[PDB]
């Protein structure tokens, strides 16, 4: 059973709220 | 690269050597007067800027009566059918239509005028040209005035100008101007009544000169009557 | 004055003198003040489109017309290359003119700027429960009414999309609160950085 | 009476450079003045709308005969559309190199070989190298669309 | 390459192309933020060890999954 | 559907488009004057 | 003076001394023609800016990407958007 | 002095004229080693004439008309190059 369209890009939409994480954190350590 | 600034000292390929007026003292015996000579005979001088429009009508009407002139003597077809022949299709024809061309506008084959290519190139460089003498665009050539019918600088390569006497010059420019445009009037109107072009009228009006005139083809109607 | 969520903090560029300004630019678009009278005369466009579109739309809906994304295929008096001459010659200039007085340069202006901003987001509602759903919008209107409870996006194909979208949205001013009181908002990166 | 021709750069013999027929020459010299990165005096963004005509009318051409899709039918298309993305690119890249070089004051002067003092190039400059990006990308544009149209209509063409 | 030969006749190569650079013309309008020198000694060991160990991994890496696989899947 | 759409997009997205933007973004900042 | 005999340093001519000559670059103001330059100043109007420049250079790629991942692969007809379309073979110990 | 000389090339059209001419014509000679007697020239000339029948079709990868080229340019640019160096030499103080 293939996954549905919904499931892949609700894991994709955490993926970029994960990846604006990320980019906070690397802004806070580079100061 | 250095700023060598040298001396060229070229002279003209041909520069016309001074031979004055070959006219006679009186310019103007004609009916009316050249502008800023005397007063218009008929009809009243429009403005300053009539003169000029003048010279440009003739100078156009020129070209354009010795241009129909030329191709009804080099191929027959008279002047105001010859639009019909380079068309955005089939402009092909018009390639083939100066007598004693070494080599077609159009090779044999597609290779071809293209009425758009022809046309594209045709505002590209008039309406560059005529922008160029008029006060659009810019001045490309500062030691010549826009606005003047009679610039003489680039323009008279051959010195005509320098050579003569400048103003008789100009004067029967101006008389072969009016005839010309005069003489194109009468093509327009003969090949509205007559539906043939101005050698093939000319030659009517030669080959029995007592017929084939305006009151003979009227005596028909200009074939609408 | 009230900005895009209680305990929000307008940028600097942002202080309230452009129509509609809530203090909403987390990326920084408008950062830029050279670009930002473009990008404000780009809402104004988008909104006023999309304005415009929001009426032909639902007043062809509700006249029986053929639907706004059949409307194309409908048989016009001109045929489709003639059309796109005369959409590209007239557009091109009414553009150059709208480009060149933009080039020479309250109440009314907010009320439009709000307007412009309902439309463009009801114009990308209507595509997107068109896409969805395949129904027209006055269609749609009435599914919804008919079963309110479950007749919805977030019941949609996109559901869980659209439910995890407003779970951010509405997690996303609590973590910009930890990130004021926390860090001293002293970033020296922007979103978008030019 | 036995002429040497090669010679140190403007008569200094120790500056790092000779001036030779290659470098010195009337022909090249005035070929190389003639072209529009050396013409200083006129706005950078002219000088870029020509270079960038030229720049994409060319470099088209390789991807039209010798991309993957140069057999098709399509060959000219996928040529064009890959010099336009190639412009792009070239257009970032000077965006990215006006940004970043001209940022120093550059406090000594500029001379021509006969000893007259000119202005510096407004090109050479932020805002001026923008404008020439500005004119690149447009030149680069018109000339990519340009080739396309010629591979579409030139006649001898194949 | 980064291993055997080292630093100095790079720098000497490199200083011959910035003067080629500098009189070219058309190329003298496009100047370097950055003065272009050779690697360093220890820069140039890590750059020649890291290609080392790269192929080294990546040619037994290829080696050892393309043969297994072509004999067993 | 995601199949069918998201690896055409995302392979020139991560690399075409995002190279280009991170390098172009890293030398505007390595080559950014201090002051 | 920079001019005299066996003399290349002049610190009134630094340009001279340092080397620092344009060799072949020319001052003329025009080399253009004025409308076609107009033309090409308002097709570069808003570019004109490094930052729009920016923004066109962004929006361009999204574009570029959008309509190769939507459209424009399947239009090069790309082997890689073609499908296999032929039968599928197994590796070896039956493993497919 | 030390300033570049922009007349370096010494461009002289006796020079031009007496190197051209004085290949042709030892070129044009009668060679017994060719057919007929013919000269370098004279079978040079004829397959231009051949292969500019075929004007778009160039010559064949076998065809002669490459191996004259060969010899008579080598011969023709000897002739230029030395002539160029002896007028300039015999000028100057290079031989009296
Ligand atoms: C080189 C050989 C050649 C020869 C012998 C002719 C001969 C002729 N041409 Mg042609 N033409 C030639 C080449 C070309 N003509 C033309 C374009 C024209 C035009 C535009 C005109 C002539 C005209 C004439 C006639 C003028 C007689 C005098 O005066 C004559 C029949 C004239 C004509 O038809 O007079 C009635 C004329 O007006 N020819 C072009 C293209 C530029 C040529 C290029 O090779
Ligand atoms: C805001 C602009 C705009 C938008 C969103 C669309 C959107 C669409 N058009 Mg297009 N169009 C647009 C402008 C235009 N279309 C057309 C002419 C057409 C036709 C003729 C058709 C579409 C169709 C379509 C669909 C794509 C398949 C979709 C609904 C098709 C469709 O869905 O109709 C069934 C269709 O057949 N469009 C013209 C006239 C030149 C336009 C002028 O700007
Ligand atoms: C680190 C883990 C990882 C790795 C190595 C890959 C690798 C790949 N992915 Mg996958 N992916 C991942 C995580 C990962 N993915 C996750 C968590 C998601 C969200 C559910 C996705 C969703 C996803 C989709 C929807 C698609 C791919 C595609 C691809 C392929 C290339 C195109 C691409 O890079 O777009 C990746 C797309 C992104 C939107 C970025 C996702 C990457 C994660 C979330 C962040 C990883 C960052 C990393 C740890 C740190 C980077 C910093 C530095 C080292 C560079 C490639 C096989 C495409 C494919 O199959 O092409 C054939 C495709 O269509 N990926
Ligand atoms: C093939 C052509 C050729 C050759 C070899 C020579 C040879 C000579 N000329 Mg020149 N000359 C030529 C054409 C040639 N001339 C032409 C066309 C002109 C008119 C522009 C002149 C005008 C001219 C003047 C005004 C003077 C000379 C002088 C001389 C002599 C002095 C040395 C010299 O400059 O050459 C170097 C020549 C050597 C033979 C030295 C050895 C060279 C070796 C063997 C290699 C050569 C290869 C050979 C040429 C074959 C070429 C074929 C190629 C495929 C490799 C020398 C005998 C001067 C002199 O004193 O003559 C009385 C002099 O004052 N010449
Ligand atoms: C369009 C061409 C043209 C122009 C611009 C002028 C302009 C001028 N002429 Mg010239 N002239 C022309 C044609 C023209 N004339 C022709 C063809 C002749 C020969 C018959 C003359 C003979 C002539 C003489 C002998 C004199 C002038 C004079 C003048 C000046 C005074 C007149 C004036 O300003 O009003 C210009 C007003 C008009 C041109 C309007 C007249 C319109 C009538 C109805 C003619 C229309 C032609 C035709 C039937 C249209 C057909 C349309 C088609 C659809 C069928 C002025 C510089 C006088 C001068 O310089 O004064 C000092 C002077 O003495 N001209
Ligand atoms: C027979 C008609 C005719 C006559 C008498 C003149 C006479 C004159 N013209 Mg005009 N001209 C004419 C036709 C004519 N032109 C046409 C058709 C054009 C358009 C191509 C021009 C375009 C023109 C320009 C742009 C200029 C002149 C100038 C001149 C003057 C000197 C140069 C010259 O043509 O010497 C007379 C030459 C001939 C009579 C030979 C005609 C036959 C040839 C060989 C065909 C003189 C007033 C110049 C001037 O006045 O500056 C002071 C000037 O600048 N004329
Ligand atoms: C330079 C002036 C000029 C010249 C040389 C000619 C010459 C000619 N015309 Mg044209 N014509 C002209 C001006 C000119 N015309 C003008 C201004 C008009 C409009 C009023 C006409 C209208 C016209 C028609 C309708 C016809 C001619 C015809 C003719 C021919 C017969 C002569 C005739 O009946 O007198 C013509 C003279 C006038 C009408 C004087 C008008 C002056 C006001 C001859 C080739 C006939 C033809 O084709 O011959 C077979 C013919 O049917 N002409
Ligand atoms: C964004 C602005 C916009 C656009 C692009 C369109 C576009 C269209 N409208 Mg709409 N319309 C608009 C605004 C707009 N309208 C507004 C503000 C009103 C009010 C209407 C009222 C309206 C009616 C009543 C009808 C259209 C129709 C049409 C179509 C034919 C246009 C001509 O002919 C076309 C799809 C006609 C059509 O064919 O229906 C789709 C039609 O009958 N429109
Ligand atoms: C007017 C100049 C001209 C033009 C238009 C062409 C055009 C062409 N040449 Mg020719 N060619 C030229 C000069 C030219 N060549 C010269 C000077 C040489 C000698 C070096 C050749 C030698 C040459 C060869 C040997 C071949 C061509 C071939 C071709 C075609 C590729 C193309 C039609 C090829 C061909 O025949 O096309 C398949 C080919 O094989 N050309
Ligand atoms: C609009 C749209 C689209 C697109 C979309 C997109 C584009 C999405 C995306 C998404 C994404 C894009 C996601 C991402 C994610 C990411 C991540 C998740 C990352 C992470 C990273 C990390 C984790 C790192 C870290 C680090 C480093 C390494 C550096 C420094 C340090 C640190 C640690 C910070 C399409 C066209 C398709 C369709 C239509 C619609």
């Amino acid at each position: 059973m293939p996954l549905s369209d919904t499931q892949v890009f609700t894991a994709l939409f955490v993926a970029l709220i994960t990846g604006i994480l990320s980019l906070r954190l690397g802004t806070q350590l580079y100061k | 690269r250095r700023t060598k600034a040298s001396v060229p000292a070229k002279r003209s390929a041909f520069k016309a050597n001074k031979f004055g007026s070959l006219a006679p003292p009186d310019l103007y015996p004609e009916f009316g007067t050249y502008p800023g000579g005397g007063e218009s005979p008929v009809i009243p001088f429009g403005s300053e800027k009539n003169a000029e429009r003048e010279i440009i009508h003739g100078r156009w009407a020129m070209l354009g009566v010795t241009g129909a002139w030329a191709a009804e003597n080099g191929t027959g077809i008279p002047w105001f059918t010859a639009g019909t022949l380079c068309t955005p299709d089939d402009c092909t024809a018009v390639a083939d239509k100066f007598p004693g061309a070494v080599a077609p506008l159009a090779p044999a084959g597609s290779g071809y005028p293209n009425f758009w290519a022809v046309l594209a190139i045709e505002i590209f460089l008039v309406g560059s040209a005529e922008c160029y003498r008029t006060g659009l665009f810019e001045n490309p050539f500062p030691e010549l005035t826009q606005g003047d019918v009679t610039p003489g600088g680039r323009f008279d390569p051959l010195g005509f100008a320098e050579a003569g006497d400048l103003e008789e010059l100009k004067i029967k420019e101006l008389k072969h101007s009016r005839l010309a445009m005069f003489a194109w009037l009468g093509c327009i109107m003969q090949a509205l009544a007559t539906q043939e072009g101005p050698i093939a009228n000319w030659t009517a009006h030669v080959a029995d000169p007592i017929h084939a005139n305006v009151l003979t083809n009227a005596a028909k109607g200009f074939k609408f009557y | 004055r009230e900005l895009w969520y209680p305990g929000a903090v307008a940028p600097e560029y942002l202080n309230g003198s452009m129509a509609g300004d809530y203090g909403f630019d987390p990326l920084r678009l408008g950062a830029n003040v050279e670009t930002l009278p473009y990008l404000q005369e780009a809402e104004l466009m988008n909104g006023r489109w999309a304005m415009a579109a929001t009426a032909g739309i639902l007043f062809t809906d509700a006249t029986g017309l053929p639907k706004w994304w059949e409307a194309g295929a409908a048989d016009y008096g001109y045929d489709f290359q003639t059309l796109v001459a005369f959409q590209v010659v007239v557009m091109g200039v009414l553009e150059a003119f709208r480009v060149r007085g933009l080039m020479k340069t309250p109440d009314k202006r907010v009320k439009e700027v709000k307007n412009g901003r309902l439309a463009m987001v009801a114009f990308l509602g209507m595509v997107s429960s068109y896409a969805v759903t395949g129904l027209s919008p006055l269609e749609a209107l009435e599914a919804h009414m008919a079963n309110p409870q479950a007749v919805n996006l977030f019941t949609s194909a996109v559901g869980g999309e659209s439910v995890a979208f407003i779970a951010f949205l509405s997690c996303a001013p609590t973590f910009l609160l930890a990130q004021k009181t926390l860090g001293d908002g002293k970033e020296e990166f922007r979103p978008i950085p030019w | 009476d036995k002429v040497q021709i090669v010679k140190p750069i403007n008569g200094d013999p120790f500056i790092g450079m000779l001036e030779t027929p290659v470098t010195s020459s009337p022909d090249v010299a005035n070929f190389l003045s003639n072209l529009p990165a050396y013409r200083t005096g006129v706005a950078p963004l002219l000088r870029g709308v020509e270079v960038g005509l030229a720049h994409g009318f060319f470099v088209t051409g390789p991807f039209i005969k010798l991309g993957p899709l140069r057999s098709t039918d399509a060959a000219e298309l996928a040529g064009c559309l890959s010099g336009a993305g190639l412009v792009l690119i070239l257009t970032a890249c000077l965006s990215i190199y006006g940004a970043t070089a001209f940022q120093r004051e550059e406090v000594v002067g500029l001379k021509t070989l006969s000893g007259r003092t000119i202005a510096k190039d407004p090109l050479q400059s932020s805002e001026g190298w923008a404008s020439f990006t500005s004119g690149w990308l447009v030149g680069g544009l018109s000339g990519v669309a340009w080739s396309y149209v010629l591979t579409q209509v030139l006649p001898y063409y194949s | 390459m980064f291993l055997i030969s080292w630093r100095g006749y790079w720098q000497e190569l490199i200083e011959t192309l910035v003067w080629a650079h500098e009189r070219t013309p058309l190329a003298n309008f496009v100047k370097w933020n950055d003065k272009p020198v050779a690697l360093s000694i220890v820069q140039a060991r890590l750059v020649g060890l890291t290609h080392f160990a790269v192929g080294f991994v990546l040619t037994y890496a290829a080696f050892v999954i393309a043969s297994t696989s072509g004999k067993f899947g | 559907m995601a199949a069918s759409l998201l690896p055409s997009i995302f392979v020139p997205l991560v690399g075409l488009v995002f190279p280009a933007v991170a390098m172009a973004s890293l030398f505007l900042y390595i080559e950014k004057e201090q002051v | 003076k920079y001019g005299d005999e066996s003399v290349y340093f002049d610190l009134s001519d630094v340009e001279a001394t340092t080397g620092s000559w344009d060799v072949y670059g020319v001052d003329s103001a025009s080399r253009y023609p004025e409308q076609q330059a107009a033309f090409f100043e308002a097709a570069a109007q808003g570019l004109g800016r490094r930052e729009a420049v920016y923004s066109v250079l962004a929006v361009s790629a999204g574009l570029l990407t959008v309509a190769y991942g939507v459209k424009g692969a399947k239009d090069a007809k790309l082997p890689i958007t073609v499908g296999p379309q032929q039968p599928a073979q197994v590796g070896p110990r039956d493993r497919i | 002095d030390l300033k570049f000389d922009d007349d370096w090339k010494k461009s002289n059209v006796a020079v031009h004229l007496a190197s051209l001419f004085g290949w042709v014509i030892p070129s044009a000679s009668p060679c017994p080693a060719f057919p007929d007697n013919a000269s370098l020239f004279k079978v040079f000339s004829d397959r231009i004439s051949e292969n500019l029948a075929h004007f778009p079709t160039g010559p064949s990868a076998d065809d002669p008309i490459w191996l004259y080229m060969l010899t008579w340019h080598m011969g023709l640019f000897a002739c230029m190059m030395f002539g160029q160096i002896g007028v300039q030499a015999r000028k100057q103080g290079y031989f009296g």
